This record gives structure tokens, sequence and C-alpha cells, in this order.
């Protein structure tokens, strides 16, 4: 996250780690959907132009972290992977398009008060807080900056930006499956993710009910906080018949 | 790297 | 499910963190 702040303590209770084995590093952001089902970006986990094909066995979940580094005994859970769901669609060949993936986990996770699960938006949710200008939230452990990595937990909160905006920000072509999210060069404030943020929520706290829905999931750019350049992010409402498909049909 | 040893069971 | 996106720490107490405050700002 560029630009962001530390974040509170269970500030984002549903933020996971996605965490390699070995070496053992960061390798992505992802979120907890319920007690054992993982939300991320496909990219995270398939991205054959940088040989990028992960399996289950390759891989931990960390839920209730804070720090990016520690070993955050009593606090964290670590849990293993039964299995990975990458949307059959997902466009890695050009635009990312369809960037979601599901991880279902060996076995349920404990919730604290560290861990807690967000809740995925409704029609309603969506088509109301969906909106030019309407800011979201992302948090990550990615780079400070494109050019370094933090100590704890960064969160920043970004404004949708229209869609002709978002599109002409860029030569990608890119899809109703997507938006894009950031402060305009004359807006001044500024702030985006970064590249170890993929994956993790966008997410928005409902004027209506109080509760905080992912709406996004960390997905691309091109650099990181650039002026006149904007974060994509997978639009998790309109890919929700295949999230609901999965979990249903794999319970 | 900077990380932190896991414990060994997972 | 019934209690996602209620986060112990801060909803289920009635704690607001230092800035949520400018999310609703902008739901206008
Ligand atoms: C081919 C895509 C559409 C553009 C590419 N730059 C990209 O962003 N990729 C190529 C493969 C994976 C993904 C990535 O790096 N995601 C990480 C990332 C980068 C930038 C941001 C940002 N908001 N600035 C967020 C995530
Ligand atoms: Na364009
Ligand atoms: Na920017």
């Amino acid at each position: 996250i560029v630009e962001g702040s530390d974040a509170e303590i269970g500030m984002s209770p549903w933020q996971v780690m996605l965490f390699r084995k070995s070496p053992q590093e960061l390798l992505c952001g992802a979120s907890l959907i319920s007690d054992r089902w993982v939300l991320t970006a496909a990219h995270c986990l398939l991205y054959p132009p940088w040989d990028k094909n992960f399996t289950e066995n390759d891989l931990l979940v960390r839920i209730g972290k804070h720090s990016r580094t520690r070993y955050e005994r009593n606090i964290e859970k670590i849990s293993m992977l039964e299995k990975i769901y990458i949307h059959p669609r997902y466009n890695w060949r050009e635009n990312l398009d369809r960037d979601i993936a599901l991880m279902k986990l060996k076995k349920p996770v404990a919730f604290s008060d560290y861990i807690h699960p967000v809740c995925l938006p409704d029609r309603e949710t969506a088509a109301s807080l969906l909106q030019a200008g309407y800011k979201g939230r992302v948090t990550g452990w990615g780079n400070l900056k494109e050019t370094g990595q933090p100590s704890v937990l960064q969160v920043v909160n970004l404004p949708i930006v229209e869609r002709p905006v978002c599109k002409d920000s860029t030569r990608i072509r890119i899809t109703d499956n997507m938006f894009c999210a950031g402060y305009k060069p004359d807006e001044g404030k500024r702030g985006d993710a970064c590249e170890g943020d993929s994956g993790g929520p966008f997410v928005m706290k409902s004027p209506f009910n109080n509760r905080w829905y992912q709406m996004g999931i960390v997905s691309w750019g091109e650099g990181c906080d650039r002026d006149g350049k904007y974060g994509f992010y997978t639009h998790v409402f309109r890919l929700k018949k295949w999230i609901q498909k999965v979990i249903d049909q794999f319970g | 790297g900077d990380f932190e040893e896991i414990p060994e069971e997972y | 499910e019934a209690d996602c996106g209620l986060r112990p720490l801060f909803e289920k107490k009635s704690l607001e963190d230092k800035t949520e405050r400018e999310l609703l700002e902008s739901y206008i």
C-alpha cells in the first residue's frame, strides 16, 4: 500500500495473508468470507507469463495478522488449503478479466477478536455503494512504494472513479468485471495498492446496516500511486453467481 | 527471508 | 453469514476506527 497508514488492531479482521511455504514469503493478500472459505485474486495463484501456477500444498493461509513478518503467537491462525477454485474464464492472457479465485480450508478457522468474516454484497448494496466518488478501503502488506515493505498491515481509503476516467487512463481493455479507484492529480490526496497487495479486499461500510462489504479484489495497475493512473479491482458482485455456485456445489 | 519461522507443525 | 462484517473490536463494541467516517462522508 502506497501512501497509506498502519492499521489499527482488529480493523480488518477478514484480512488474510497468502504465504509461500518454501521459500517462506508473502505471496498475496486475501479475505475471509466464512469459517472455511477465503477469497483472492486468480493471478495470485495462476499467471503463466510469470510461470506462476501454485497448488494447494505450496501454500498456507495466515489469518488474524497485523505484523507482516512476525509469527503472532496466540493471535494468528495458520490454515492449510483443501482446494483451490479459479474462475473458469479468468483472462490471464490479456487484461486479467474475472481475476477471482476461492480457496477452501482443510478445517474451519476459529473466529476471534482478530479473525472475522467480511460480507459479500447483494445487488442492492452494490447498486447503492458502487458510485463514483464513494470511498472504499484497501488493506495489505504489499510494497510501500513503486521502486520498501511495511512492518504492519497498511490501510488506505480511496474514491471509486467514473468508468470513462478509468478507461482513458490506460491502454488496457477494461471490462464490466472491473472498477478503478484512486485520487485524481487535481484532488491532491493520493494512495494506491501495489505489488504484494494483490488479492486483498476493497471494502465499504454500508450506511444502511453498518456492516462491511467486500466490493473489490486488488487486481492490477500500472506502477503504483502514479499521477493519472488508478488501481483496478475485480468487481465482486458481478462474479457473485460463480462464487455462490462454487460454495453451494462444494459446500 | 525476513519472515520469522512458523511452527514446524504448519 | 449472520454476523459477517461486524468487527469484534469496533462495531460489536460500538467503537469507530480512526478513518471510517471519511467513508461515511463520501456516501452522499
Ligand atoms: C496485465 C495486467 C492487466 C497489468 C499488469 N501491470 C499487472 O498489474 N499485473 C500483471 C500480472 C499481475 C498484475 C499485478 O501485477 N497485479 C499487482 C498490482 C499492481 C498494481 C496495483 C495498483 N493498484 N497500482 C495493484 C496490484
Ligand atoms: Na484507454
Ligand atoms: Na494515481
